């Protein structure tokens, strides 16, 4: 009950943010102080990416796409169990038969993904081996 | 029967080895499992005992005589279905190990039939939103089973995008009549039936119209079917029909309670334009999917006008249609998945790219059908008749009994044009049917060992070796007799519609 | 006539050296690839060719010292070559030498002969 | 208190995006395939707690371990809390973020002045 | 039409915009045509009713 | 081992003719990356001019 | 089947960071000890008269 | 599709031509490369890679020697013309 | 005071021996940041050859001002041993602008510290703002 | 080609496209915009797909990383995560010690292999040490031989420390890393009072050493020795047999001993795998 004093902080915060901002903006000697050789925008070997001092020119795997897509289904359910913390009493044993079923068919889910292995990397792009054998004629 | 098994397959399945062999095996497990369904079911499940209505869960779902039988004829198309991929239809490898690679096809496929028989039995507006997510998901998942498929994926993709919006709108209304009522439950809001505003339910049907694909929302569903693959397509233009059809007359049912004028106009506006855009609309067309593409829209567009009228006679009407073309639709999607055994090859011209998930993709692939299998094309030529009406195939009484449901109503214009769009439509059914035979004499002396069927080893060259397998064979020749004898026991099954009710009592 | 003969196996046990899997059936492939490298030299390599005498002069007595032993480590002991999976890369690749050798006919005169000065360092002949 | 550390996670992926490609876009799709798992556990852990108080009040947590301190019936969760929350803050040892030896500073290779301050 | 005019320019290097906007892109005169005909079909409709009594 | 982009193994042509042929080629491929050597170094002369330097190249 | 720890025994290890938790002590027992650390230029290293430094 | 013809290749081959020393301005289909235009080794090469960048087809080692005529190169970009892949924001939105 | 690590050679191992527990940089405030946004310091340590000496402009004109460059050991400062090699860079000071430099083969480890305080020295004696107000 | 790149089901002979309102031919010059006309299904593996060759992601773990021992550009040619081709970069160090060699006495030209390798001094230039006693056919006294041994071993040490702790730093364990080198400066104490310089101890000059040893260097020198045997140990702790050490290395860079030799590596690289050869 009455939040008028995390609001004031809340705007605090907000207000505190902009002095990050602007403090850099007016701390920092200009251009010409230093070796006044060019601006920021001017100075593009310094406005440039770094690629360890020589310069050069995410097709990620499918479990790590797999991995988060997967992500969104168990979230959904954990942040779904949030009304049975709150109410663990009051429903009592019929909510806690009720909440394990609604686990068990999450399980056979945990199961599947489980047993095909969707979460590896998996390497199948390289590491194969064969065995010399002699083929006399 | 269905959730305590679905979730053994779904262990079991990752549990044994990924090869042809235990997928098909799998597969057969699914016709199982849907088998004891329908036997559990009908145990239980009366029609004189579901006339008044039973309520379940809570008041979530109500299920009645006339969701019962829908559920009975979801569960029959299925089995009928799972013929196709638990057993061969053509026989040779290369067409056939499209269906036995994805062992997640038959789990997918049980998720759909918990979501289509359920989706009639809605009672309540937060069931409703969910239930249709779990048929809606179904589909999604089942166009893009295919995954190395560029045209299946792509389907997919276009299918998810409308199916959002069409679940947002269906949302939307709901959330609406929400709100200006505070209720939930359907029986509820029956009570305030004269105090909502009624056009509310109307944006809930426009939600619903996009998923079956009615005009102007019809763009799609042509596209969709005419890429996805033949196996493919059988399913998902016919089963979200089927439970969405008849979710649209439990709520007709309730708006004509009021019985607003002007929202029958409105659907009336509709039902109008889907007749020319299902009957000109496949005049100039060259794929064959793409023409039974707009025949399904021609014949959604047949049955809605029976469900806006409805009266007693609609019942009567609904409930033949929807079996009727529902086994002629497995018949024709069975047969193009037999007949693409015939094709030539070549030893070029238009450089046409034939893919093995279509291998029957444009009309002119069925030449000389006649001369290859006659028996086979009799069978198509009489389902192709029946969709044009020739009497007395089980086609003929399903316009008869629309009409007389829709002039009983005073839908005089509507059925002018349903004719109309019947006369124009046969154009492009008898296109089917001159490529078919009338090339039969020009090609009877004709030197061609260069068809499809002609790859197989000769086994004995002595005992008989029948060109297809025993099953897919058998379901052609029991769907082919059914349209073509229906006259001998036609009163008998009316009489069987007459007992449906839904809500009539006296 | 096709055969095949395993030079080295892709699984089982180790050898302590990596990569070097344990061979099934070492003992009679060693018998049988010794055999046949002697079948090689007599098709191929020409009889002044010291090569020739001298692939012979361990063949035949390394073979014989396998077929008496019937212990795999004793076969090792006496030959004195290391391991067994050893001893068949040992064979198989001098097999196929003589092969190779019969090709270039390495037994023949000096096919080039050097210049004057190319073999002498800082002026002093060596 | 785990909404809050839900935008700061959103937050670091915004560090290694679009500013070119060098650093800190290959340290962004591995940054943010952890800090998304590991929220998973940290958010188990957190309701767990809140299970046995049944309440998501942390005055009423602190509160009602005056007889018993969850260290004691729940250590494995304790083990299980501070680990997520190591790789949550992307601290070492699961620091491959801010790889040193292998994206040189990660995502802060961009970085520098005041940005790197805050 | 001005909101298709808006859609042209967010991105016009893509032909699958440019070819669903001219689906719908009205010309000058049919931007005039419709609402006459429109407008005259019922003020036609409603004179020629007031005559016939229905 | 795997060897790196654009290599080619280190032969001993024993043929005039062979070698005219592989150098026509070669001065094709000059020619085809000339758009690329602009953008990959930044260079401050167009595409045309890198061209006419690497024909005065193989010219000279 | 061969091996000496039992599975029990092996899972406490295992799920209860034994040797992380070993490995956590001794790096502790070095905070207990006194730093090479000298205080240049205050202090400077050993030199040797063989050092070579400024010409 | 491949929305070039003959007629278009021809068209716009010429202007490239008009770019380069030609002996003579006038070519069609008939007109040879290193007769009529007098065109060596080097200079060639140039005009046949700059109808590369135009027409965006690569010509390969096999055809290299076997180019004499100008009226082969027009029918050969026809053969050898496909639209570059479209990102998947051009094809479907 | 945070330099980069920019050990080319031999002279990298006192550069290393200064963070060592014996003289600990890090208590005088020095970090060693690898990027060189980071770094306000550089400290080029070792044989700058031909093939370097372009990545090394690159590398220095990246760090932001105010920067400062330390020369460690005879490599850097003037060619040392290998100052006939045709593919060494006889002194950095081609290269990049020097503060300070520091002379050893390899410079002490207390050497690098002393250069490191006299460059120190320097900084402290800047003037910048001061300069804003009665040289500018 | 160098710049963009271009079955099992039957190829299926259809021709005579027909539409129930004429043939294919009457309304081929108006089927393009009709794209459910379209002749080319996408699925064909024979379709024409003409696709640029964008290069993969090739990251430089160029000079500037704290995991290079130098400037190696190493170009790392990555799809995803693994390792598809490795071109290292040498050069970016190559004085040409080889080429100053010449024109420098035998005397003068020892400090340039304490230059080579910056940890392993006294061994580096006890190779050149042995070429030369081998060409002069003059042997070393006895004493002389057992102060190259003894500072070989020494040398050793601080070699490794140097190789095993910052494998072991550039993993991410840095405490073992100061632990080290507080034993690399109470061992490079032992090379500064022989020789005089910390690093490069121009020592082990051919024919001998420089200078005698100092006298009680040896108790110096044992005297660590006895302290030293803890601080492997500790090392051990943290290093040998942590899980997270293990799985860092365990099964990385797998290298066959009949691959290692023709490969030509010696060393720990090469009883690593297997081999029982040691050059000592
Ligand atoms: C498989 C066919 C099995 C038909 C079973 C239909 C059925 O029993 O349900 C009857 C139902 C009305 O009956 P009800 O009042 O609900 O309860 C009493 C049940 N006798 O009536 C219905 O609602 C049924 C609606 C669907 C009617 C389908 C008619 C049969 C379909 C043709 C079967 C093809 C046989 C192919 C066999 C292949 C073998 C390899
Ligand atoms: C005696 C018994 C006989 C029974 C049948 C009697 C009625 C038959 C009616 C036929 C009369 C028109 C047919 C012939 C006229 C030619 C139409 C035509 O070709 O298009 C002309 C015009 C564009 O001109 P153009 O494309 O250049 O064609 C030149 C051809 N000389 O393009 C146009 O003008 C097209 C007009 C727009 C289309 C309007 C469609 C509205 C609906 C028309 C009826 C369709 C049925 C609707 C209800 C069923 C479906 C719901
Ligand atoms: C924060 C809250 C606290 C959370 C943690 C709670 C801590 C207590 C954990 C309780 C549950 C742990 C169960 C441990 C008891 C059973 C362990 C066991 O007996 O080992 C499994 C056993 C394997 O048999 P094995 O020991 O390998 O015999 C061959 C030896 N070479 O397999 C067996 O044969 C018997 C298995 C019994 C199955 C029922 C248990
Ligand atoms: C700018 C205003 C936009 C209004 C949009 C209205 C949306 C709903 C439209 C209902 C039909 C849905 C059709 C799908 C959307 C229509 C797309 C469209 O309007 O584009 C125009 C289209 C292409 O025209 P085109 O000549 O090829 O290109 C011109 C370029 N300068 O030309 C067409 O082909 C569109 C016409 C499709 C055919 C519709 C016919 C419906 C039935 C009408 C007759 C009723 C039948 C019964 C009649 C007797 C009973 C009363
Ligand atoms: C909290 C940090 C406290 C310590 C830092 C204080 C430095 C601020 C004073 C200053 O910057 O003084 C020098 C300045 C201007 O001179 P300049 O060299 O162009 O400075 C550059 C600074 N800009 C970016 C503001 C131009 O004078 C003033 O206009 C003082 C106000
Ligand atoms: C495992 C370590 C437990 C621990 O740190 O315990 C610290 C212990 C025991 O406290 P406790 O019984 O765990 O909880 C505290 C329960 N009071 C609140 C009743 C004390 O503190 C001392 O009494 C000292
Ligand atoms: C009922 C019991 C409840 C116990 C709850 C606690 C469980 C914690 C995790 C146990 C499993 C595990 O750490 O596993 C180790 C995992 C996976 O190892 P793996 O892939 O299986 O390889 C091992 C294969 N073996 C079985 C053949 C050996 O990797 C690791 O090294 C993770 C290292 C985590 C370090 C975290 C440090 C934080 C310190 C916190 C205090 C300062
Ligand atoms: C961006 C950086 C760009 C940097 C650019 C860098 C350009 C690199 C220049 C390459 C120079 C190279 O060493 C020498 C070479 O090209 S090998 C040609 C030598 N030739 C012969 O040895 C006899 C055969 N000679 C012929 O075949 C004809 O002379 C000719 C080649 C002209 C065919 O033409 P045709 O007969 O008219
Ligand atoms: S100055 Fe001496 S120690 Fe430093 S890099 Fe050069 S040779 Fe090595």
């Amino acid at each position: 009950m009455l939040q008028d004093l995390f609001n004031n902080y809340v705007i605090l915060v907000g207000i505190l943010g902009l002095i990050f901002l602007g403090v850099n903006y007016f701390i920092v000697e200009s251009p010409r102080m230093d070796e006044n050789n060019g601006n920021i925008s001017d100075y593009i070997e310094k406005s440039g990416p770094f690629e360890c001092g020589f310069s050069s020119f995410n097709p990620i795997p499918i479990a790590f796409i797999l991995v988060a897509l997967l992500f969104l289904p168990f979230d959904l359910e954990v942040s779904s169990m949030l009304p049975y913390i709150v109410s663990i009493y009051s429903v009592g044993i019929y909510g806690l038969i009720i909440f394990i079923l609604f686990l068990l068919i999450l399980i056979v889910g945990f199961i599947y993904e489980f047993n095909t292995k969707s979460l590896s990397i998996t390497t199948i792009l390289h590491k194969k081996n064969k065995a010399l054998v002699k083929n006399l004629y | 029967m269905l959730f305590t098994s679905l979730l053994l397959i779904i262990v079991y399945g990752s549990l044994v080895n990924k090869s042809h062999l235990l997928t098909k095996l799998i597969n057969r497990l699914g016709l199982i499992i849907i088998i004891y369904t329908l036997l559990i079911h009908l145990n239980i499940n009366t029609l004189e005992n579901l006339s008044i209505g039973i309520n379940m869960f809570n008041n979530l779902l109500l299920i009645n005589s006339f969701n019962n039988t829908i559920i009975e004829l979801i569960l029959i198309i299925c089995i009928l279905y799972v013929l196709l991929i638990s057993f061969n239809i053509t026989g040779l490898s290369i067409i056939d190990n499209l269906n036995y690679s994805k062992r997640t096809f038959i789990v997918i496929v049980l998720f759909n039939i918990i979501g289509l028989t359920l989706l009639p039995l809605v009672n309540d507006i937060m069931i409703l939103f969910i239930i249709i997510e779990l048929q809606s998901y179904s589909l999604y998942l089942l166009t893009a089973i295919f995954n190395e498929s560029h045209n299946s994926t792509k389907s997919a993709l276009y299918y998810f995008i409308v199916g959002s919006i069409a679940s947002f709108i269906i949302l939307d209304a709901t959330v609406s009549i929400y709100d200006d009522l505070g209720l939930t439950n359907i029986q509820y809001i029956l009570m305030y039936i004269d105090k909502l505003e009624i056009f509310d339910l109307l944006c809930l049907l426009f939600g619903l119209f996009i998923k079956i694909g009615l005009a102007p929302f019809y763009s799609y569903s042509i596209t969709i079917y005419s890429l996805s693959p033949t196996i493919i397509t059988n399913y998902i233009s016919l089963m979200p029909k089927l439970s969405i059809l008849t979710l649209i007359y439990i709520i007709m049912h309730y708006i004509n309670i009021v019985n607003n004028t002007d929202l029958n106009y409105v659907i009336s506006f509709l039902i109008l334009i889907s007749m020319f855009i299902g009957s000109f609309g496949g005049l100039n067309v060259i794929r064959i999917k793409t023409l039974l593409a707009y025949s399904s829209l021609l014949n959604v567009s047949y049955m809605l006008l029976a469900i806006l009228s409805n009266s007693n006679e609609s019942i009567i009407a609904y409930i033949y249609y929807i079996i009727q073309y529902s086994l002629t639709h497995i018949n024709i999607f069975s047969i193009i998945l037999v007949i693409s055994i015939y094709l030539p090859i070549m030893n070029n011209m238009l450089n046409v790219m034939i893919t093995k998930y279509s291998p029957i993709e444009y009309i002119n692939q069925l030449k000389n059908l006649f001369i290859n299998n006659i028996f086979i094309a009799i069978a198509l030529c009489i389902s192709i008749f029946s969709l044009i009406g020739i009497p007395p195939l089980t086609g003929f009484y399903g316009k008869y009994l629309v009409l007389i449901s829709g002039l009983n109503n005073g839908y005089v214009l509507l059925s002018i044009v349903l004719i109309i769009a019947s006369s124009i439509s046969t154009v492009y059914y008898a296109t089917i049917l001159k490529v078919l035979s009338f090339d039969t004499l020009s090609f009877k002396d004709i030197i061609s060992n260069n068809l499809i069927i002609n790859t197989s080893p000769e086994n004995n060259n002595n005992e008989i070796k029948p060109e297809i397998s025993n099953v897919i064979s058998y379901v052609i020749s029991s769907l082919t007799l059914i349209i073509l004898l229906i006259i001998i026991q036609y009163e008998n099954i009316v009489k069987g519609a007459y007992l449906v009710l839904l809500y009539n009592w006296v | 006539q096709a055969q095949e003969i395993l030079i080295k196996a892709n699984k089982g046990n180790p050898t302590g050296l990596t990569g070097l899997f344990q061979h099934p059936s070492p003992r009679p492939t060693l018998i049988t690839l010794y055999k046949a490298t002697l079948k090689n030299l007599e098709e191929k390599i020409p009889k002044e060719s010291v090569y020739r005498t001298a692939v012979e002069a361990f063949t035949k007595e390394r073979l014989s010292i396998v077929e008496n032993n019937e212990i795999i480590e004793d076969i090792e002991k006496k030959i004195g070559s290391g391991l067994v999976e050893e001893l068949i890369v040992q064979a198989n690749e001098e097999y196929d030498l003589i092969d190779k050798m019969a090709e270039w006919k390495a037994w023949e005169e000096l096919e080039e002969k050097p210049l004057d000065d190319q073999w002498t360092y800082f002026g002093k002949k060596l | 208190l785990l909404a809050s550390g839900s935008i700061g996670v959103f937050g670091t992926v915004i560090v290694g995006w679009m500013s070119n490609s060098k650093y800190t876009v290959l340290a962004t799709v591995r940054t943010t395939a952890q800090l998304i798992s590991y929220e998973l556990v940290l958010t188990t852990v957190v309701f767990i707690i809140a299970l046995i108080v049944s309440s998501l009040n942390i005055n009423v947590i602190i509160e009602s371990q005056y007889n018993i301190w969850y260290i004691i019936p729940f250590f494995p969760l304790c083990l299980i809390f501070f680990i997520s929350a190591l790789a949550e803050t992307a601290r070492p040892p699961f620091d491959n973020v801010e790889a040193e030896s292998e994206l040189v500073s990660g995502h802060m290779t961009e970085l520098s002045a005041s940005p790197f301050v805050i | 039409h001005f909101r298709r005019l808006m859609q042209y320019k967010k991105g016009s290097a893509r032909p699958g915009l440019a070819k669903y906007l001219n689906l719908f892109s009205l010309s000058k005169s049919q931007l005039i045509g419709f609402p006459v005909a429109l407008g005259a079909f019922s003020f036609l409709s409603h004179s020629f009713a007031n005559l016939q009594e229905g | 081992t795997n060897p790196t982009a654009f290599a080619q193994t280190t032969r001993y042509v024993k043929d005039s003719t062979e070698m005219r042929t592989l150098v026509l080629n070669l001065y094709r491929r000059y020619l085809r990356h000339s758009r690329g050597f602009v953008n990959n170094y930044n260079l401050d002369i167009p595409a045309s001019q890198v061209r006419t330097k690497i024909r005065q190249e193989f010219e000279r | 089947e061969e091996s000496s720890e039992s599975a029990l025994s092996k899972a406490t290890k295992w799920y209860l960071l034994s040797e992380i938790f070993r490995g956590l002590y001794i790096t502790l027992e070095m905070y207990f000890r006194a730093p090479y650390t000298i205080y240049y230029p205050f202090e400077k290293g050993p030199v040797s008269p063989r050092f070579r430094g400024e010409h | 599709a491949s929305t070039l013809t003959k007629e278009d290749v021809l068209t716009r081959s010429v202007s490239v031509l008009r770019g380069f020393e030609v002996k003579t301005k006038d070519i069609d289909l008939q007109t040879t490369f290193v007769q009529d235009l007098g065109m060596d080794s080097l200079d060639l090469n140039d005009a046949l890679v700059a109808l590369e960048e135009e027409f965006d087809v690569v010509f390969d080692d096999k055809t290299a020697n076997e180019i004499k005529t100008v009226g082969e190169v027009v029918d050969f970009v026809l053969a050898n013309y496909l639209p570059t892949e479209q990102s998947i924001n051009h094809t479907i939105r | 005071f945070w330099p980069m690590t920019f050990g080319l050679a031999c002279c990298a191992v006192e550069m290393m021996h200064v963070s060592a527990p014996r003289y600990d940089q890090d208590r005088l405030g020095i970090i060693f940041r690898a990027s060189p946004r980071q770094s306000d310091i550089m400290i080029v340590a070792g044989t700058v050859t031909n093939k370097m000496a372009p990545a090394l402009r690159q590398v220095y004109d990246q760090m932001p001002y105010p920067r400062w460059v330390i020369s460690m050991g005879s490599c850097a400062n003037g060619g040392g041993y290998y100052h006939y090699s045709y593919s060494v860079v006889r002194g950095v000071d081609r290269i990049v602008p020097v503060d300070i430099y520091v002379p050893g083969c390899p410079p002490t480890s207390e050497a690098l510290m002393y250069g490191v305080f006299q460059l120190q020295k320097k900084m402290m004696d800047g003037q910048t703002h001061r300069m804003w107000y009665r040289s500018y | 080609n160098d710049f963009y790149d271009v079955n099992d089901f039957f190829p299926v002979q259809v021709d005579g496209i027909e539409s129930s309102l004429g043939k294919y031919e009457e309304f081929a010059k108006d089927a393009h915009e009709w794209e459910s006309w379209n002749l080319q299904n996408e699925d064909h593996p024979e379709y024409p797909v003409k696709r640029t060759k964008i290069r993969h992601f090739t990251l430089n773990f160029g000079p500037q990383h704290p995991a290079a021992h130098g400037v190696l550009r190493l170009i790392l040619e990555l799809h995803g995560e693994e390792i598809l081709r490795s071109d290292p970069h040498v050069g970016l160090l190559h004085r040409g010690t080889e080429k100053l060699i010449e024109s420098k006495t035998y005397m003068q030209a020892l400090p340039y292999f304490d230059r080579l390798d910056y940890v392993s001094m006294m061994t580096n230039e006890q190779v050149f040490s042995l070429a030369v006693e081998k060409l002069l056919n003059l042997e070393v006294p006895e004493r002389g031989q057992y102060i190259r041994t003894l500072f070989g071993e020494i040398t050793r040490v601080l070699n490794h420390l140097m190789s095993v702790l910052s494998h072991a730093m550039d993993v991410g364990a840095l405490t073992p890393f100061l632990w080290g080198f507080e034993e690399r400066e109470k061992l490079m104490e032992f090379y500064e009072r022989v020789s005089g310089a910390r690093l490069h101890s121009a020592y082990v000059r051919p024919g001998g050493v420089s200078q005698d040893l100092p006298a009680g260097l040896l108790d110096d020198i044992y005297m660590w020795a006895t302290q030293f045997g803890d601080r492997l140990d500790e090392t051990e702790e943290l290093l040998t047999d942590s899980r997270i050490w293990k799985q860092r290395t365990i099964g990385i860079g797998e290298v066959t001993a009949e691959d290692a030799l023709n490969y030509g590596l010696s060393g720990v690289m090469l009883r690593g795998s297997g081999v029982p050869f040691d050059i000592r």
